[PDB]
RNA sequence: CGCGGGGUGGAGCAGCCUGGUAGCUCGUCGGGCUCAUAACCCGAAGGUCGUCGGUUCAAAUCCGGCCCCCGCAACCA
RNA sequence: AGGCGGCCCCCUGGACGAAGACUGACGCUCAGGUGCGAAAGCGUGGGGAGCAAACAGGAUUAGAUACCCUGGUAGUCCACGCCGUAAACGAUGUCGACUUGGAGGUUGUGCCCUUGAGGCGUGGCUUCCGGAGCUAACGCGUUAAGUCGACCGCCUGGGGAGUACGGCCGCAAGGUUAAAACUCAAAUGAAUUGACGGGGGCCCGCACAAGCGGUGGAGCAUGUGGUUUAAUUCGAUGCAAC
RNA sequence: UGAGCCUUGAUGUGUAGGAUAGGUGGGAGGCUUUGAAGUGUGGACGCCAGUCUGCAUGGAGCCGACCUUGAAAUACCACC
């Protein structure tokens, strides 16, 4: 919008947590609207994470999420005809929101037989920083603090 | 080795590169370091941020000469004009001076001609 | 802009100083100016065109 | 033939220089990025490290023959 | 006038003014004529840091004899000459006279108690706004493009062409004077409404960005086109036809 | 300011590990008043672990196979 600053609109929590970021998280991995199968992998890869680490299944969510989520986000300026992509600080909001979908790209990238299986297995390499997700955070990182010069 | 207690650090900063360099008392060398020579090209050549990086490197260079008090000669206008002395600040040498040495010409040599673009 | 820096004085308050310096003598400015050479004329025109410009 | 130095990913150069150790310039692909070829980063495939034996816990790293490329002076019926 | 900016001396021109003194029209313009005349160039001799035609390489580029970068000769600097052109432009000849103004600035100067930087006014010089007026309007506007006078210079559609030829000048470059044929119905000038600008300002749209899925790759449906057929009814053709 | 050398002092982390173990022969003790633990440190190197000392303070002890290791004491050492 050019005009329109508005409140977004309210999204409900998890039903067996109480958690938006989990609903949020569901709706990033959910296409064409089939939630309710999306909703049930997510639970599913949070049951094996819990089985695998033998801690909270919130908490877990939570830390691996810190360690994919980056401070500092690349954005282009298009002024001159060379590339004037410029690091800007990025809002706690859509942070957490960019993580998620990351993790759901590197789920989608996976080959792990079940879908929910996929993901469990992405969020403990997040756990243990080694996946995909992570990998991409790590390099727009190094490229924001490469051009974190301009101003 | 050849310990000094203070010395001069010229920093040329210019629209193309900015150049750190720490020397003497009366005018001779230590060690030197630049924008450029810290691994950035062109856009990222030209930058504060860079300047600040290169006088970070070029106190690291010198620390084994047992600077402590600093003077700093300021020369040209460039995007690391302060950032490099904040740099150097921060590094922890008890700046003294802070010398503007800028080579403006009494008009006398001919400049080159106009950029059109 | 010679600036030394004196006693019961903070760094940035003296980087302010020194910037303040350098804005009153427009060493800057003359270097710009001097950065290119300019026709006389092109000159004269400017001159003309800031004084036009005075004018409100 | 005598002597000296080298055979290092696809190429050249460091690692030998006195055993405990595969890096550099590119090249190739993929990803990010740009209108982009490019510049730039991240990631990866790619080397009996001339060959072989010996000393030794440990060698491309020390040595011995052998092969190849170069340099060296040398006489050449 | 062209122009001329570090400083200091020598030589020297002129301007402007103030009180006064004197000459007594000595005034104005100027055909021809003479001198001065930015730049670049030309000539011998110097001088040569930078800059920089040309020139070279790199780029850029469809190409790039360019713009951009790195370089780089002539030239730019002086000496005595030539050249004699500039958008030499206030695009307003030169001089002389007169007509409501202001804001100033600049450069002086003389009175009134300067009672203080200042005050009274009151003369010369330049800048902007603008009244009368004027003009095609734009605008100019006591420094006129206003109201008069003098005197010159020059124009008479554009192009051809400020060129040819000839002269005169020039070392040369060229300059100066200056046509004709033919050709066109316009050539312009100001301003106005527009549109347009890879001008400026403002705002707005899923326009970008941020995102979500496509198509484009495959098969299938369909529609076009193209080719083909005896006939492939005809129309629709950027969006806004498929 | 480079070149050697008689010479005297430095120097040696594969990971096991007391931690900066070059190896080969003589040894279970050498060093001490040609002054032992511990303390301030100058300068160095450095793998930042610690390693070699210069000088002051203190005035009677640090080390040895140790548990480890392909190699054992820098408990003494020569050939280098
Ligand atoms: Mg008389
Ligand atoms: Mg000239
Ligand atoms: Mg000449
Ligand atoms: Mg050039
Ligand atoms: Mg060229
Ligand atoms: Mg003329
Ligand atoms: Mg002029
Ligand atoms: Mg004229
Ligand atoms: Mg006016
Ligand atoms: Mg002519
Ligand atoms: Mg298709």
């Amino acid at each position: 919008p050019r005009r329109r600053v508005i409140g977004q609109r309210k999204i409900l929590p998890d039903p067996k947590f109480g958690s938006e970021l989990l609903a949020k998280f569901v709706n990033i991995l959910m296409v064409d609207g089939k939630k309710s199968t999306a909703e049930s992998i997510v639970y599913s890869a949070l049951e094996t994470l819990a089985q695998r680490s033998g801690k909270s299944e919130l908490e877990a969510f939570e830390v691996a999420l810190e360690n994919v989520r980056p401070t500092v986000e690349v954005k282009s300026r298009r002024v001159g005809g060379s590339t004037y992509q410029v690091p800007v600080e990025v809002r706690p909001v859509r942070r957490n929101a960019l993580a998620m979908r990351w993790i759901v790209e590197a789920a989608r990238k996976r080959g792990d037989k079940s879908m929910a299986l996929r993901l469990a297995n992405e969020l403990s390499d997040a756990a243990e920083n080694k996946g995909t997700a992570v990998k991409k955070r790590e390099d727009v990182h190094r490229m924001a603090e490469a051009n974190k010069a301009f101003a | 080795r050849k310990q000094v207690s203070d010395g001069v650090a010229h920093i040329h900063a210019s629209f193309n590169n900015t150049i750190v360099t720490i020397t003497d008392r009366q005018g001779n060398a230590l060690g030197w370091a630049t924008a450029g020579g810290s691994g950035f090209r062109g856009s990222r050549k030209s930058t504060p941020f860079a300047a600040q990086v290169a006088a970070e490197r070029c106190a690291d260079a010198v620390k084994e000469y047992g600077i402590k008090n600093l003077e700093v000669m300021v020369k040209g206008p460039g995007p690391g004009r302060e950032s490099t002395i904040r740099a150097l600040n921060a590094a922890g040498f008890r700046i003294t001076n802070i010398t503007d040495v800028t080579p403006i010409p009494h008009n006398g040599c001919r400049p080159p001609k106009k950029r059109r673009v | 802009p010679v600036i030394k820096v004196r006693e019961n004085e903070p760094f940035d308050v003296a980087l302010r100083r020194f910037k303040r310096s350098c804005e009153k003598a427009g060493v800057l400015a003359e270097v710009r100016r001097r950065e290119f050479y300019e026709k006389p004329t092109t000159e004269r025109k400017r001159a003309k065109a800031s004084a036009v410009k005075r004018h409100a």
